[PDB]
């Protein structure tokens, strides 16, 4: 491959897992046969900052060609899923909207938007709400820490 | 103009004889208006009288308490939207304080402090916005929340120094006041621990700081062979720069294989393709880096004229 890419499962530190509702990524709690609804991710090692703290990554939905991306919506950094052409994606130089700086401390992961520094991938306190981005990860408004498990 | 119709795919399994609440599950985006609730295939809305066992209040559907016989579908009618919702209510298994069908699986890596979370407590808050205090059990035996081995904060249980023996089925119990009457609430969580995410450095097997005679104008490939975890990354640099992906003469291909025997000693192979040896490449070494959160190894090949 022209990009190093790994299958994983990602869950937040409130034990919520991701799934699709309409066409949006939400976070919640699944039981029994509903665990089928869980989305796995393909995590690619893309180019960006060269640091001992951060590894730039893009996050795709396993086998659906949907990428997590940070875009301005009404003057506010917003997480949106983007359909990509499998013919070109994933690649080493992903556009900056797809790029997250993965930061790992103590088995927990934060994903900072490359495009929007100081803004972090996050989920709400309540179940079943869309995944989002926030620039206030130090107040316990949103959840901005995650665990991951590589499944390849 | 025609009512739109959606069928919700989460089936939430709750306890018989416990209070429960269901919100009509719109995304923010598909909000907007009067929310009525209906039972089964009635086109007559549910009781709005809070005294009745099943009723509508604050656009939510309340079971006060639920019964196994309530299991079935319900519609919430929020232009129009009408969502079929199916719910299941279950008795505990015999001699148990829960039913395995209601299990929420949760997992933490060994060796840290980590949290379990009692789910779907959102709607049991008391003004001023507090949850009732939760008691926590493992396999139906009480836990001491002494802030040394376990802590209870709001909806969370903090398990301190997570280890393998913490595995088991945990229940969180609360008592909620609704119309001056008290109702029990439990959720059950199957707690699974994962192997220690354990801090080690990648080993670069090849190259090993060596020279290589090559002809000017020709082509070559160099292999960086790294022993490590699949999650480590192995990549080349030249003259202080990553290999640019639009670079017209340098390219990388990344391959990997999982070692079944030892997941920590898998292999990464990054092949650098030099489609034409240019004279500049003889001035600086090609360096393979092998990287993860705890550190970096580096080893190089220096091209020389024959
Ligand atoms: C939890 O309970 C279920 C059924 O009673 C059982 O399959 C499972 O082995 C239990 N899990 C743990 C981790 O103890
Ligand atoms: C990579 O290194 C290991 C040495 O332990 C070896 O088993 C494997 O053959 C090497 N592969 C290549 C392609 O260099
Ligand atoms: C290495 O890159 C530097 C910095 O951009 C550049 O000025 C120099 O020409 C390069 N060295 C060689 C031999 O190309
Ligand atoms: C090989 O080369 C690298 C890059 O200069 C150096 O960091 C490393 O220590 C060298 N390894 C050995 C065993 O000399
Ligand atoms: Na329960």
């Amino acid at each position: 491959a022209p990009v190093r890419s790994l299958n994983c499962r990602i869950w937040d530190v409130n034990q919520k897992t991701f799934y699709l509702r309409n066409n949006q990524l939400v976070a919640g709690y699944l039981q029994g046969p509903n665990v089928n609804l869980e989305e796995k991710f393909s995590m690619s090692f893309v180019q960006g900052e060269e640091s001992n703290d951060k590894i730039p990554v893009a996050l795709g939905l396993k086998e659906k060609n949907l990428y997590l991306s940070c875009v301005l919506k009404d003057d506010k950094p917003t997480l949106q899923l983007e359909s990509v052409d499998p013919k070109n994606y994933p690649k080493k130089k992903m556009e900056k909207r797809f790029v997250f700086n993965k930061i790992e401390i103590n088995n927990k992961l934060e994903f900072e938007s490359a495009q929007f520094p100081n803004w972090f991938l996050c989920t709400a306190m309540e179940a079943d709400q869309p995944v989002s981005l926030t620039n206030m990860p130090d107040e316990g408004v949103m959840v901005t820490k995650f665990y991951m498990q590589f499944v390849s | 103009d025609k009512c739109k119709e959606r069928e919700e795919k989460i089936i939430l399994v709750s306890s018989a004889n416990e209070i429960d609440v269901r919100p009509c599950p719109l995304n923010p985006n598909e909000h907007k208006g009067t929310i009525t609730w209906y039972k089964d295939d009635s086109k007559t809305p549910v009781s709005t009288e809070q005294a009745s066992r099943i009723h509508q209040h604050k656009e939510k559907l309340w079971f006060v308490p639920a019964k196994v016989e309530d299991s079935g579908h319900y519609y919430c009618v929020v232009y129009c939207l009408r969502i079929k919702i199916s719910a299941k209510f279950v008795e505990n298994e015999p001699n148990l304080c829960y039913n395995a069908q209601a299990i929420f699986k949760q997992k933490l890596p060994v060796a840290g402090d980590g949290g379990l979370v009692c789910p779907y407590m959102e709607f049991f808050k008391n003004e001023n916005n507090e949850l009732p205090k939760l008691q926590w059990y493992k396999d139906c035996k009480p836990l001491l929340l002494d802030n040394i081995h376990f802590s209870g904060v709001k909806d969370r249980l903090i398990v301190m120094n997570v280890a393998e023996k913490h595995r088991g089925n945990y229940t969180c119990h609360a008592s909620y006041t609704y119309l001056g009457k008290q109702y029990p609430i439990t959720r059950v969580i199957e707690f699974i621990t994962l192997e220690e995410n354990k801090p080690t450095r990648p080993v670069i097997v090849s190259p090993a700081n060596e020279t290589m005679e090559v002809d000017l104008g020709s082509q070559i490939q160099l292999i960086c062979n790294v022993t490590g975890q699949l999650s480590d990354i192995a990549y080349w640099k030249w003259n202080g720069s990553v290999i640019d992906e639009d670079d017209p003469v340098l390219g990388e291909d990344y391959y990997s294989v999982e070692n079944p025997a030892n997941k920590r000693r898998s292999t990464l192979i990054t092949v650098l393709n030099i489609s034409e040896i240019e004279s500049r490449f003889y001035k600086h070494p090609f360096t393979c880096f092998a990287k993860n959160t705890h550190g970096i190894d580096a080893a190089y090949i220096q091209l020389i004229y024959p």
